[PDB]
């Protein structure tokens, strides 16, 4: 039970696609095309590198996923040349993260076609082009624009409203996509020592545990507990880690600046690190 | 700046003190690693001063260990795929420095894949009922035998080594595959000689005139395999070949601690005795049979080409 | 957690005599290398992160024999703490100068300054980590020692030292030392404070 | 009844024929605890050699003739028989039992052979005291001469050999060696030894510690490092335990090894074997007759990694530790026997001069 | 012959079965076609016509005095025994072959050999088979002394506390040529395991040695270990 | 569609992954009379392979370009397929039926693979019958040169060699050492040559012929007279099939055993190989690739006790003859390539120079 991953049988001149290699000829090395339903090209001989090859089986690595661009397509032919020599390092990372996000995409629609209990291969194509071909083919992005709406789709279900596929798939469509791409869990830890050996330390220790309580923003508490009696332990559970992290990282500022200011030391344990 | 000096400092103190890695496969591929952070955030007008901070790192990680010599010559590849691509583009910032980072990159698909090549071309040297001698424990060697002993059967006489027994867990690794392995000392090497049909071993180190620096032990089983004349195999990848002369340069066989030779409660014995314990040995080139790499098979009257395609002359000094 | 490190860097003991008179006995080139520098390698060998080095007697040459090295760099994974003090003759007054200060967190290591080993102890340390863990803080202080002969000429008569350990569980139960003693006497509690096994060493 | 010793562990199939036993389980489980049909001399001597307690060959002879000479003195003679049939009969199964407490060396063959030879010419007008004192003191002269005049005779042709400031590579360990080594060192010489040891016996530090309660500056390396040290060495010598037909040298198995490598560092070995070590039965290899010692003895504490625990778990893994091997006759160049420096081609020779002919 | 089996009665067979047959058992199963039995007088004078009434092949009983001890048990009967003395007792419930002992005896040429059992503390090597040291809590005015002969030596000396003495014991024919020539000595079990332990601390010299069983114990003269002698004759001499 | 023959007779246990056939039963038993899986040229081919009409290398190499050439001739092409892969997909049942017929000589596979390269280069813009034509006219003049071109330039750097009055040894049967020996002949040198032969195919009969028919004085002798008669020998001039990549030189079995024979008598001698006969691939023995002939060839008729008759009836009975083996390095001198005489030792070397690098 399988399907490809876009609404184009056969991709298009200059397009890099991921490919795994299945054997190796002299011509070149023959692949299979994973978001293509898995039909047969060729990576050239000639292709394979910018250097003199003494042997096909040196780079090709069969068994190992690579991005690969294509040089020649024909239809009638079923003849695909492709090419390792003209992919770009930034182009090979783009076309990972394309492969990534559509194949993520195609095991969603096949969960959801798994709990739908459909066997029939067209009937999937028919829920593939009810789902994620329709958005693909209106945001004139095939990969990136499926994703996109997929992740809309599972903070606001208004998107997934608009297909009239049925009234159970739409809603098992929703379920599958808020089990698979809704992961929205981190929890950014840290540890401060924090005290004041003065006249009110255990005062401007509060203090500053209120004022570094006090900064924490909305959706984001920041749990200060008393790890140790000179350390203490600042947690924040919160998705957005690159800027639950930074919210840590201020609110230690602050907490710093509040004991400095009541002549108290505030050294830094440990930084803002994800749990 | 910062996280480039200390990766750096880290990876001259780890190969100062142990071996870190243990594989010497991820060791080339931390050593690739090393070597495209350095470039990628570094600044250069010339590629003559690339290759004069190349030369200055490289004389820094073989002053580190200089019996690990797969850091050096893998520099040395490094510099002469410098010295192609700005002679290449001689006859240039942007475009050079990608041309050498997707050469790095293709050298280390081609690093990725020497085990299973040497592993597909090992069934064009093993025949059935065969007796296999094997000194030492490295992965290229096991992976050929597990390999061959897939459609094949044969027997493994797999020989420990007396500083430290590093065959018994090849010969334990060996025997879960059932082929029929043998364990034995290191003195039983010609008092097994007369039975043992072909010789497969590894290496640490190719040298240039064919040569090679090894496990200690396998100069006396070269020599024995010469006695009885029995052909020589070296499953060694393109990563341990080095074009440093075995006369030319000192520090050769890496001495360690001879704990592992005389304990430290022999007695009073200890202060007038003088014991060594030389860890690699020297095998000369003319009872040598057969190379394996990821490449083929060369014979060891082949080795200067493979410098020739893999090294410059004037990077020899690092 | 982090591995801290305490190293007393004047042996107290009048013992180098009129060689320490000079430069200290942690100062002295073994093969061209101070035992400073050979017990600093030996720490980063074992992999801690943090020493403390307690100095008393020169301390100022020792302080500018260790600056110029290689663990005084910033670049160093190994940071050092000089602390000098002139109050402090003993190593017990360095341990409760530490308590004072409160420098350590939990398993810290404790080194002379001229100590010469090569012993990576992560094995050592976590077993004091686990007989920690299970007996609740009873297990306090985990001596290393290395197997040798009593004929060697490393060990002199001055220095031998004579155990009575456990043999399942390596708990030490007697410690002396040889020092004008040729016959030893052990104690007879520790045969009734555990009869599953005894071993003189 | 001997019963027979169950062969440990899986045995090697070319040494199918050979017996492979164990040091964990003895022979003496099913016997009787006063030894009745075995000596009791005879069975302390099965239990100190299956125990690996006495492992020299010279040794191993010395201790056999003194339990012969236990059982010649603990001997009486049953009536209507000779002494010159019933020793002989008797004598046969002390000698299979101790072949199969070990392996026999070839001087307790030739042992047990001169023992033969001179209990059938015992005539049968002598008394049984008689013949008794004059069998012990045969034994008493044959050990003593073949011992101690062989052993000084090959010490005093050694020393005219070994010059001053040369090195000497030595392996295993032999009383012979270490006595030609420290009667050269008290009567002059001034030289350094190379001491080569190999595992799992480990016995080379025994002779290592003659070497250094007798003063001599000593070097300790291993069969691996023998090929470092030997572009050093100038002489090897060799402590041999037997010699064959064909001039080969059966002795400790890193000889011929040693031999090649030395051979291959134009390095000149040097055997020293006794007359009585020689050999009338001859080998070409290390598998027609040969020892096999416990399989359990290759495994060792390399920390907490020890691979060879449970190798009889594994059903295709084979252990094996050789004892003797033989060594091409055109590798050794000096056999020092107390007739003096000869080649190995003449150890036939020398046989036909000490065989009564 | 080797050995002289000597079954010493100090204070007879009060359990399931008598109590000097278990001993005897042990000795004519294996080997031992001459069996020397001493009796017993302290208690009363009448156990050989006890111990005449049993089935065996050879016994040869003595009578004995009265206030006796083993030392001089073993100089009573030094005109009647030509070889080496393998000493039992009457409360040696042993399901453990004694070949091992005999083995360890013949092996290292040993001068005393011994089977001791899971008060007494017992040094002995780290092998498990010489023992070097061993001392009762009752007659040391201090804890314990330790020469340093013993500990240069021999480094490492693992002591055992939970011991008892099954009194199976091997000598040789100078040790009780030195007991006969020395009669201070009345009890066996504390004088030739001392003196000769004493004197193994001097080369040529003399060995001692002790396997330490883990599959079965002795008994006791007193009433402590007599509920198990019964338990542990219902279970084990079914195979015997 | 195409079966594979039965393995006939018992096999070596050295040899049981190679294949052992028999020339008295074939493939087309299980076959089509108009042959449409296999071209017809090319079941002819391997018919002649099999029952072994064509056995020299050159001519095998010679008769396969035919057929190939036959089989291009009669191509033709489907619809929207390329050329330049249908072709070699259609070529790899016949080089498997070939192989299934004879293990295939290394110049078989070198032109398979020559031939791979070529059609693999062919452009999409070229016709049919214009790159039919291409391809059979780029045949033609490889076998063209690298047969008769390397042929002429071996025998004239094989002329200036060959002196007046010396003996020339020879053995097996190939087109260029009958050749070298015929242009030697003609072209003023005197000489006489020693046909050295063996058992079971007593093929250098065939190169005895022609020695006879250009008059030249021959010898015909046998290989265990060959120690005889090479102390008169002065040089070995032999037929090389492949050269392998460290120096072996793969050829009829009695080779490295005449070379080493040769080297003991101070004889150097002399191997002739084209270029197009070499290998990448690489071995060390005659086991682990070699051919395996028919196990009823090595029976005669000596008298009326053939003894190999029913030599299947006896379970412990293996029949055995192989066909090639390879050389050590270290006993060959000369390879006489048209690029000039070089050693073994560069026989890579040259490879790099005609692998377009
Ligand atoms: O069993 C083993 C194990 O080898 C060893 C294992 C351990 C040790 Cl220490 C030594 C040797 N090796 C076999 C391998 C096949 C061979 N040969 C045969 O079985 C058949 O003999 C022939 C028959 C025909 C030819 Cl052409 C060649 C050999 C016998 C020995």
């Amino acid at each position: 039970l399988s399907c490809r991953f876009y609404q184009h049988k056969f991709p298009e001149v200059e397009d890099v696609v991921m490919v795994n290699v299945r054997s190796i000829a002299e011509m070149g090395a023959y692949v299979s095309l994973l978001e293509y339903n898995n039909i047969e090209g060729m990576i050239l001989l000639s292709e394979l590198s910018r250097r003199r090859i003494r042997s096909i089986n040196k780079l090709i690595r069969i068994g190992r996923n690579e991005c690969v661009v294509v040089i020649r397509v024909d239809k009638e032919k079923g003849y695909i040349d492709l090419s390792k020599r003209r992919v770009s390092p930034e182009e090979a990372i783009k076309c990972e993260d394309k492969f990534t996000k559509s194949k993520t995409v195609y095991s969603i629609l096949r969960h959801v076609a798994e709990v739908l209990e459909y066997t029939k291969d067209e009937q999937l194509e028919s829920l593939f082009q009810r789902t994620a071909w329709v958005f693909d083919d209106k945001y004139k992005r095939p990969g990136y624009g499926a994703y996109d709406a997929f992740k809309h789709a599972v903070s606001d279900p208004s998107i997934l409203d608009s297909l009239d596929l049925n009234e159970d798939e739409r809603e098992v469509l929703i379920n599958n996509i808020n089990r698979r791409l809704t992961p929205q869990a981190v929890k950014i830890r840290a540890d401060i020592e924090v005290a004041c050996y003065g006249y009110e330390g255990i005062d401007a220790v509060k203090e500053a545990l209120r004022a570094g309580l006090n900064c924490s923003t909305e959706n984001m508490p920041i749990k200060i507990n008393l790890i140790a009696p000179p350390r203490y332990v600042m947690t924040t559970t919160t998705l957005e880690r690159t800027e639950g992290l930074s919210v840590l990282s201020q609110a230690m500022a602050v907490i710093k600046e509040k004991i400095e200011e009541k002549r108290g030391v505030f050294n830094v344990q440990m930084e803002p690190k994800v749990v | 700046g910062s996280e480039l000096s200390e990766r750096i400092e880290s990876f001259v103190e780890t190969l100062k003190r142990g071996g870190g890695p243990r594989s010497s496969e991820e060791m080339a591929r931390e050593t690739l690693g090393l070597l495209r952070q350095i470039i990628t955030d570094h600044r250069w007008s010339n590629a003559g001063e690339l290759m004069e901070l190349i030369r200055r790192e490289g004389r820094r990680m073989t002053a580190a260990q200089p019996s690990e010599t797969t850091v050096g010559n893998m520099v040395r590849r490094v510099l002469k795929i410098i010295r192609e691509e700005y002679g290449r583009l001689h006859g240039h910032y942007a475009q050079l420095q990608s041309n050498i980072i997707e050469a790095i990159n293709e050298l280390l698909v081609e690093l990725e894949g020497t085990m299973e090549n040497i592993a597909a071309q090992a069934l064009e040297h093993i025949h059935s009922n065969e007796v296999i001698m094997t000194i030492g424990f490295s992965r290229t060697v096991e992976a050929f035998l597990k390999e061959a002993a897939r459609k094949r059967k044969f027997h493994v006489i797999v020989a420990e080594c007396a500083p430290f027994c590093q065959g018994h867990e090849m010969a334990v690794n060996l025997s879960k595959a059932g082929i029929e392995t043998t364990v034995m000392t290191d003195a039983a090497i010609f008092a097994v000689m007369s039975r043992v049909n072909k010789v497969i071993i590894g290496t640490k180190t190719i040298l240039a005139n064919g040569a090679l620096r090894a496990v200690t032990g396998t100069h006396t089983l070269a020599l024995a395999a010469k006695h009885h004349s029995t052909p020589l195999i070296v499953c060694a990848p393109m990563f341990k070949l080095s074009p440093q002369f075995p006369n030319e340069e000192d520090s050769f066989h890496k001495f360690v601690a001879p704990e592992e030779v005389l304990p430290f409660t022999e007695g009073d014995i200890l202060e007038k005795v003088s014991v060594h314990c030389p860890v690699f040995d020297y095998v000369p080139p003319e009872l040598i049979t057969l190379f394996i790499s990821n490449i083929g098979g060369n014979a060891p009257s082949y080795i200067y080409r493979l410098m020739s395609e893999l090294y410059h002359p004037d990077d020899h000094v690092l | 957690p982090p591995l801290q490190a305490v190293l007393v860097a004047d042996s107290f003991d009048r013992r180098f005599f009129p060689i320490s008179k000079d430069q200290p006995r942690v100062l002295l080139p073994l093969a061209n290398v101070a035992l400073i520098d050979y017990t600093l390698e030996f720490l980063t060998a074992t992999g801690v992160q943090e020493t403390f080095v307690f100095c008393c007697w020169k301390a100022a040459q020792i302080k500018e024999h260790l600056l110029k090295s290689k663990w005084c760099r910033p670049t160093s994974l190994n940071v050092v703490r000089i602390i000098t003090s002139e109050l402090y003759r003993s190593l017990g007054d360095v341990l409760r100068d530490v308590d004072a200060k409160a420098l350590v967190r939990s398993d810290f290591l404790l080194v002379y300054g001229d100590v010469i080993s090569n012993i990576n102890i992560t094995r050592a340390l976590e077993e004091h980590r686990l007989r920690r863990k299970l007996e609740k803080n009873v297990s306090v202080m985990t001596m290393i020692f290395k197997e040798s002969s009593p004929s060697h000429p490393t060990r002199c008569h001055e220095d031998n030292v004579v155990v009575a350990v456990d043999s399942t569980t390596n708990r030490v139960l007697h410690f002396q030392k040889t020092q004008g003693l040729r016959r030893f006497a052990f104690p007879l509690s520790l045969f009734q404070g555990s009869s599953d096994g005894v071993e003189v060493r | 009844q001997v019963p027979t010793r169950k062969d440990y562990g899986s045995k090697v199939s070319l040494f199918s024929h050979l017996p492979q036993y164990s040091r964990q389980n003895s022979l003496t489980q099913f016997m009787s605890i006063p030894s009745s049909v075995i000596h009791p001399a005879m069975v302390r001597l099965g239990l100190q050699y299956s125990q690996g307690l006495v492992s020299g060959s010279n040794a191993r002879c010395i201790a056999l003739l003194r339990a012969l000479q236990q059982v010649i003195q603990d001997y009486t003679t049953p009536p209507n028989e000779e002494l010159s049939r019933d020793l002989v009969n008797k004598l046969k199964p002390y000698m299979s039992f101790l072949t199969q407490c070990r392996p026999l060396s070839a001087s307790m063959h030739n042992a047990i052979k001169f023992l033969n030879k001179e209990i059938t010419s015992v005539g049968s007008s002598k008394r049984e005291e008689e013949a008794k004192s004059e069998l012990r003191a045969a034994i008493d002269r044959y050990v003593q001469e073949k011992i101690v005049l062989a052993a000084q005779a090959i010490s005093r042709f050694a020393y005219q050999k070994i010059s001053n400031g040369d090195v000497i590579l030595v392996y295993g360990c032999s009383s012979l060696v270490s006595r030609i080594l420290q009667e050269a060192w008290t009567e002059g010489r001034r030289f350094r030894v190379v001491v080569v040891d190999s595992r799992p016996w480990l016995e080379g530090r025994h002779t290592l510690r003659s070497l250094v309660h007798a003063g001599v500056p000593a070097s300790y390396l291993l069969i691996p490092a023998a090929s470092y040290v030997l572009p050093e060495v100038s002489k090897v010598l060799l402590g041999a335990h037997a010699l064959l037909a064909n001039g080969s040298v059966m002795s400790r198995v890193g000889t011929a090894q040693l031999a090649l490598v030395a051979r291959a560092h134009n390095v000149p070995v040097l055997v020293c074997c006794e007359t009585y070590k020689f050999c009338e039965r001859v080998q070409t290899d290390a598998f027609v007759s040969n020892e096999l010692d416990d399989p359990d003895d290759l495994q060792c504490k390399r920390g907490e990694h020890v691979a060879l625990a449970n190798w009889q778990n594994h059903a295709s893994l084979r252990l094996l530790n050789l004892v003797y091997d033989v060594t091409p006759p055109e590798l050794v160049d000096l056999v020092i026997t107390e007739l003096g420096m000869i080649p190995c081609s003449s150890v036939p020779v020398v046989l036909r001069v000490k065989s009564s002919d | 012959m080797e050995f002289q089996a000597v079954v010493m009665a100090v204070g007879l067979p009060v359990g399931n079965k008598p109590l000097i047959w278990y001993p005897l058992n042990l000795l004519e199963r294996v080997g031992f076609e001459e069996v020397i039995v001493v009796t017993t007088r302290d208690v009363q004078k009448a156990l050989c016509a006890e111990f005449k009434m049993k089935m065996k092949p050879d016994i040869v009983c003595i009578p004995d005095d009265a206030d006796m001890g083993t030392a001089d048990s073993l100089r009573y009967i030094y005109p009647k025994l030509k070889t080496d003395v393998l000493v039992l007792s009457c409360d040696l419930i042993t399901d453990v072959a004694l070949h091992e002992v005999v083995d360890l005896f013949r092996a290292y040429d040993a001068s005393l050999a011994m089977l001791m059992r899971k008060r007494d503390f017992i040094g002995v090597d780290s092998t498990g088979k010489r023992l070097l040291f061993m001392a009762n809590e009752a007659d040391l005015d201090e804890e314990l002394v330790i020469k340093g002969s013993i500990l240069q030596k021999h480094p490492r000396i693992r002591f055992h506390t939970g011991l008892v003495d099954a009194h199976l014991y091997c000598l040789k024919k100078y040790i009780v040529d030195f007991l006969m020539e020395n009669g201070s000595i009345t009890s066996i079990r504390s004088e030739l395991i001392p003196y000769l332990v004493r004197k193994q601390f001097s080369l040529k010299s003399l060995d001692i040695y002790s396997f330490i069983k883990e599959a079965n114990t002795l008994n006791l003269a007193p009433y402590d270990a007599c509920w198990n002698a019964c338990r542990g004759d219902r279970w084990e001499d079914l195979s015997r």
